[PDB]
């Protein structure tokens, strides 16, 4: 005679988590299961691990006051994570198997593009390493992390630190969701590896566009607004 | 959870299967004659003639090996049931079971992979020792042995076994014993929490008192 | 298998000391278990020999002796009851350092002096024989050391054999691995042939060729089995574990322990006109020299004669047809069994012998004839008699034959992970005793000795090369593997992931035996046949688990006993439902639950769990993967369970488990005086979730109504939030039930439900008129679904 | 083609509290993950941090994102004042990230775990006291990550 009924539970209940650092998570354990080290680094930087060690000149747009933010002459705010792959590349001999999640900065912003976002870099260094293991590498993170059997395509493009590169795309008619390409020689002769002995390819992605594509997010701002009503969405 | 961790690391995915076990799977397809006295009611528990309680996790490779062709990268961690018990020895306890199977497998492979596993399960660069021993489903196969550095109380302890797997036991699941060689290893969950935590009493993992469970928050 | 170091040196010789050859021995294969002394240290102890006693003039126990050291008399008082003239015995003279500090001085006993003393095996820590005299040989070496003559300088080595090794359970198997393990020469006690004296033989019928394609009988005359087994010979099968019975038994032993040949003797008195070795008949009747009466089957190899069954062939020998006082005459047997023919028979029949233990596991097939001799001259030796010709019965057909083996060198070094050079694999495996010859660049064709029962394949040949050149030795790699990226998907809760959850939420891990009590069973299952062990530990651990609650419910009781109030345990696992044909073997999340809500402290309210305390863990694991919606808690019954606090847990209609608290019968019954909140999870059920698809966020202020419904007390709250969820509209953002009111300001019958309504339209502000006008159409819903009236 | 790897098993120590543990383990505890902006405005940074300099970048993007932050908790003040503003009474926000720490020579770069938290202690419901949060709501949160690694004795609030 001591009966009750089916009313909501006592307490406390779970929050989560944000979802780029889902996102963020995603994406590590896609290359962290097979090998893959999370590598670190500082987010202010020095000109030399940012750019100068990347093969990006002087005199190069990317170093402008118009894209970089600077606290003075050589120290800035990473426009990447590269940096944290240089410090690795500095620090050891191959092999190197990295990926590099990390919040980086970019001045040219408003709508479409934040001042401070999020992206996953990786960098592969063996010694018979080729461009078709590249696209099987890139082809089948994506397959994984989309959780479909999509297709894949590799454009060429151009970056001062690899070459060839390649814009990858992926269906829904393709959209462009990362970047990658064979690590320049002269990336890897600056950071004591040899060309002739040592081959490597690299890849970079930004976590807040693949977020969006993966959770139907329209506006990037709702990712640093912190408003409830947004991030109760992703429990 | 640490055991897998090792492995899955690595490209080796986790595995499960049945408790309840026919004896092709538990037996015959690891190269244990019928007439073998592993498969005897003093060792194996029995339901009827055909079913029983796994003596291993080893079945659990079997249907990986029948489901799919090689390459084959898993670690099979589970409960397991021995007839033969008192103190030393449970009824029941777990098990890891790790199985790799591809083109050109070596014995020097296994070595380091048991090594390489020792040491990041032990956080130590500790010696191993590889001692020949004789399973029906490998060959060669080894006892691995660890210095006492992990105590007997916080010169050398039996730990593990492997071995390449019998080309039999591929044959049997229709793995071409000449294209691919393979190895496989075992371990007792209990023996290892015991040496790695310091408990003395195998008992105190199945009693479940909380002055036992408490200490491993 | 044990044995003397001594002896098994006088074959081969490792040339390092005892702890270098019991290291070696494990690093090759041959696990050892055990290496220890035959005997205790001491010295200045030789061979005496008693040349005459006196009696004592002044001490009856005592005896006054002569004994001679082969050099000098000296007068010994000796008051050991065994102490005679001819006694050969261990004479420690004065000087002699005895075990436990005991060294011997002079001595004037009750007037009589006394130049040394004599020994018991006891005094030398030979055998615990302490009951005389240690009664040495008739023909010993007066004046030796005790210890050279007795070879006490010696340990005994036991190894744990491998099935594989069944060659090595002789000391013949044994030594000829240390001269392949050392590369060492191999000197073979050389056997030679007993000529026969007469030319009475026994004929051998080999009914079953394909069970024993070889058999040797012997007969032996006029033998003296009152004569005693030779002290060389007990110590050898002794330091081999081998306690000595009869002369005629231990000699079968001792070939065995040596050579590897199981040997079994025959009352040739007992034998109906010659040997017969055939299959048993279906209920054969034998009784075996131990009494016991076997009942035997067809598939069984026995040793019969022409009119009945004598042995059960190459396991045990027959009452009747075995030696005993009245025997003068012997009927020997050496043959070989095939291991396919013998495997479990033994077994079956409840036996396990030596001898059965060799054949199933392999015993040279050329070997029968060089251990016939060889006992043949030991039983001539110990008990004398006169020896017959052999009769020798072979089956060239049935022989076992392994076909050679090719061995690729590529093979080896693939395997190795290095190369081998041609002259030392050579070495090796003809140091094992294979026969290997070349069949062009890195190859060979290999062929397999006859007492070596595991090698048939070039992985065998491989293994024995591992094996001898040191598996320490060989070199470290890890494996090559083309590995692409993966994951599995997103949307799901794992158990790693549940369990953490628990355990965060204030949770203790236990892990429960499968099988329970079948009585414990019935009482949270009880219509239910579990499914039952055959062959149980204990009958209390019969029945396989439909359900992790009796294991819970049963650690947590064993914590309340022990001085536990609060005691939260969760166990993931397999469960069994229905008999074998149609058996399901699913993984379950339960949980158990008792004393107070919080742990004691000063911030905390005194209050003790209930329901929903359980309620809001079990929605905490169901909300894991964003699909707490696609669950629903509908009042349901449980056997186990209080059927008025009992919830049943679905996803699209299909049972996902129970929460509620133990039923109070059942507490009574387990003696169980505190309410305790159980729940249980089909883990295939809770797994999947959904990825979040993101809903635009408003610019503009949400509206927030509050409604305090009357109700029936019975009627469920869910089906009320439901009710008004179906009737707010569109803008609906939240539904909160902040408070439920039973008590004086209402009827009896009745309850108060306060409810928080939250609207917001995503491109405007949302007007007075209309929410209030979405709020009356809540009201008439659930005033005629309910008959529900505003408070 | 797919990248051959001579790989071998490998595990970081068994006792050691991860961020990613951690922030599961606030999740569970009743937090909700907010990303707050590395650079903040001066004034702010003055408010939580008196005397001293903040690490000011030459060209920000706004000037009100001048200072680089040397705590998380302006930040996430700063996002649980915009909620409270957003018609929200219990707002649990938890940040992890690095702090700027000096002037260039010699600036550290730390990683950090912070928590916000304020309104009622429980959510509101039917079974649940209507008592605000105050700090030893907090102080049971901080004690929970505290010992994550069974290491809480290690720790002292003074
Ligand atoms: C030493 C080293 C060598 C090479 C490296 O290459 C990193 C790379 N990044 C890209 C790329 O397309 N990046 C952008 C994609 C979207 S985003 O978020 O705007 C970043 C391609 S290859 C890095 C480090
Ligand atoms: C298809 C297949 C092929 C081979 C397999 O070999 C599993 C193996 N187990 C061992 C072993 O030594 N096991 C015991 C060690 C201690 S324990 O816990 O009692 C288990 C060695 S190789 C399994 C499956």
């Amino acid at each position: 005679e001591r009966i009750d009924v089916t009313l909501p539970g006592r307490g406390q209940l779970s929050g989560g988590l944000h979802p780029v650092t889902r996102t963020l998570e995603r994406i590590e354990q896609c290359f962290s299961r097979i090998g893959y080290e999370v590598a670190e680094g500082p987010e202010v930087e020095d000109d030399y691990h940012n750019f100068e060690a990347l093969n990006i000149p002087g005199h190069h747009p990317a170093r402008a006051m118009h894209d970089t933010f600077y606290f003075n002459a050589n120290m800035l705010l990473r426009t990447h994570t590269s940096p944290v792959q240089v410090r690795t590349m500095e620090s050891q001999q191959p092999p190197i198997r990295i990926v590099c999640p990390g919040r980086v900065y970019r001045c040219d912003s408003d709508l479409t593009h934040s001042p401070m976002f999020h992206q996953v870099e990786g960098l592969l260094v063996d010694e018979g390493v080729s461009f078709a293991d590249l696209k099987g590498t890139i082809e089948e993170f994506l397959r994984a992390f989309f959780e479909k059997q999509l297709e894949v395509r590799f454009r060429p493009s151009f970056f001062p630190f690899t070459e060839p590169s390649a814009e990858v795309d992926i269906q829904c008619g393709w959209l462009e969701v990362m970047g990658c390409g064979m690590v320049h020689p002269n990336v890897l002769r600056m950071s004591n590896i040899d060309p002739e002995k040592f081959q490597g390819f690299a890849f970079g992605m930004g976590a807040e566009r693949l977020a969006m594509l993966r959770y139907g997010v329209n506006d990037l701002r709702l990712f640093f607004d912190n408003d409830l009503r947004f991030l109760g969405q992703f429990r | 959870e640490r055991i897998e961790q090792c492995f899955s690391r690595i490209g080796y995915e986790v595995a499960e299967g049945p408790e309840v076990e026919d004896d092709y799977h538990n037996f015959e397809a690891l190269n244990i004659p019928g007439h073998h006295p592993a498969r005897a009611m003093h060792d194996t528990f029995y339901f009827n003639a055909n079913m029983l309680l796994r003596t291993h996790t080893s079945p659990v490779q079997v249907r990986t090996m029948e489901s799919q062709q090689p390459p084959i990268r898993i670690v099979c961690p589970g409960r397991v049931y021995r007839c033969d018990s008192d103190l030393t020895h449970s009824p029941m306890f777990h098990q890891v079971e790790g199985l790799l199977v591809d083109e050109g497998v070596s014995f020097a492979d296994l070595k380091g992979t048991i090594e390489e596993f020792l040491r990041a399960f032990f956080e130590k660069q500790l010696e191993v020792r590889f001692r020949p021993s004789f399973f029906p489903f490998t060959e060669p196969s080894a006892e691995v042995d660890i210095q006492c550095v992990i105590c007997s109380g916080n010169g050398w302890l039996e730990v593990m076994g492997c071995g390449m797997v019998h080309p039999n036991v591929l044959r049997m699941s229709n793995i071409d014993p000449e294209k691919f060689q393979g190895f496989a290893f075992g371990m007792g969950a209990e023996r290892l929490a015991m040496l790695r935590y310091g408990v003395n009493d195998l008992r105190l993992f199945f009693d479940n008192d909380l002055r036992f469970l408490g200490q491993f928050r | 298998m044990k044995f003397s170091e001594k002896w098994l040196r006088s074959w081969a010789n490792p040339q390092v000391s005892h702890d270098e050859l019991v290291a070696r021995l494990s690093m090759v294969g041959l696990e050892v278990d055990a290496d220890l002394p035959v005997a205790g240290a001491f010295s200045g102890v030789v061979v005496g020999e008693v040349l005459s006693t006196e009696q004592h003039p002044d001490a009856d126990k005592l005896r006054v002796c002569q004994v001679s050291n082969g050099s000098e008399t000296f007068q010994v008082v000796c008051g050991a009851p065994n102490v005679r003239a001819g006694l050969k015995i261990p004479f420690a003279m004065i000087g002699a350092e005895l075990p436990d500090d005991f060294k011997i001085k002079k001595a004037k006993l009750r007037g009589v002096e006394s130049f040394g003393m004599l020994c018991s095996a006891k005094e030398l820590q030979i055998s615990e024989e302490n009951a005389g005299l240690l009664e040495l040989p008739a023909d010993a070496p007066v004046g030796q050391d005790v210890r050279t003559y007795l070879e006490l300088a010696d340990y005994t080595i036991e190894v744990g054999l491998t099935p594989n090794r069944g060659d090595c359970l002789s000391l013949a198997g044994l030594a000829r691995e240390v001269s392949a393990i050392y590369d060492v020469p191999l000197a073979p006690v050389a056997v030679d042939a007993v000529a026969a004296q007469h030319d009475e033989t026994r004929p051998v019928e080999l009914a079953a060729p394909a069970a024993c394609p070889r058999y040797l009988g012997r007969v032996i005359r006029n033998v003296d089995l009152s004569r005693p087994t030779p002290l060389w010979m007990v110590e050898r099968l002794r330091r081999s574990d081998i306690r000595s019975i009869d002369p005629v038994v231990d000699v079968t032993n001792y070939v065995m322990i040596e050579l590897g040949q199981p040997m079994h003797a025959f009352d040739l008195a007992e034998i109906n006109g010659g040997v017969r070795v055939r299959m048993a008949e279906d209920g054969e009747k034998l009784v075996l020299l131990d009494g016991q009466e076997i009942t035997l089957r067809a598939d069984t190899l026995v040793i019969a004669d022409h009119q009945r069954a004598l042995a059960i062939a190459g396991v045990m020998g027959g009452e009747h047809s075995g030696v005993s006082d009245s025997t003068r005459d012997l009927f020997l047997e050496a043959a070989f069994f095939d291991t396919i023919a013998l495997a479990g028979k033994a077994r079956s029949y409840g036996l396990h012998t030596d001898s059965s233990h060799r054949f199933e596991r392999g015993v040279d097939s050329q070997l029968a004839r060089k251990a016939m001799e060889r006992a043949t001259r030991l039983i001539l030796d110990i008990v004398g008699g006169e020896p017959g010709p052999i009769v020798e019965q072979v089956s060239e057909a049935h022989l076992p034959k392994v076909a050679p083996i090719t061995l690729r060198a590529e093979r080896v070094t693939q395997m190795l992970g290095m190369p081998l050079d041609a002259a030392e694999i050579v070495r090796l495996l003809q140091a094992l005793e294979l026969t290997v010859v070349a069949d062009g660049e890195g190859q060979w064709s290999v062929g397999v000795p006859s007492h070596r029962f595991d090698i048939s394949l070039e992985v065998d040949l491989i293994e024995e090369l591992a094996r001898l050149y040191g598996y320490n030795r060989l070199p470290v790699r890890y494996p090559q593997a083309r590995l692409a990226p993966n994951n599995k998907p997103e949307a799901r809760a794992a158990l790693p992931l549940l369990r953490r959850l628990l355990v965060a939420r204030g949770y203790q891990e236990a892990i429960t035996f499968s099988f329970i009590d079948p009585a414990l069973f019935e009482l949270f299952d009880p219509g239910t046949q579990p499914l039952t062990l055959a062959n149980p530990i204990s009958a209390d651990m019969a029945a396989m688990r439909s359900s992790l609650w009796p294991g819970l419910v049963k650690a947590l009781q064993h914590n309340l006993n022990r001085q536990q109030s609060r005691v939260r345990l969760f166990e993931s696992g397999l469960r069994f439902v229905g008999q074998l044909e149609g058996l399901k073997q699913e993984a379950m999340l339960a949980g158990a639950i008792c004393g107070k809500r919080l742990p004691e402290g000063w911030a905390n309210g005194r209050d003790g769990v209930d329901f929903f305390d359980a309620k809001a863990d079990v929605e905490a694991v169901l909300a894991s993967a964003g699909a707490l919606g696609d669950f629903s808690f509908v009042p349901g019954e449980h056997p186990a369970l209080h059927p008025g606090q009992t919830a049943r847990i679905e996803r699209e209609g299909r049972l996902v488990g129970y929460l509620g608290a133990l039923h109070p019968e059942l507490a009574k019954k387990l003696d169980l005086e505190q309410p305790v909140f159980l729940f249980e999870l089909l883990l295939a059920e809770v797994v999947d979730g959904h990825l979040p698809k993101f809903r635009e966020l408003s610019r503009f202020p949400e509206v927030r109504r509050d409604l305090a419904l009357l109700v029936d007390q019975d009627v469920p709250a869910q089906d009320i939030l439901t009710q008004i969820r179906a009737a707010a509209g569109e803008w609906l953002t939240d539904l909160r039930l902040f408070d439920v009111y039973h008590g004086k300001g209402i009827d009896p019958h009745r309850k108060s439900l306060a409810v928080g309504l939250t609207w917001q339209h995503p491109s405007r502000t949302l007007n007075d008129d209309e929410v209030n006008s979405t709020t009356q159409n809540i009201v008439t819903s659930l005033e005629e679904r309910f008959n529900a009236t505003l408070r």
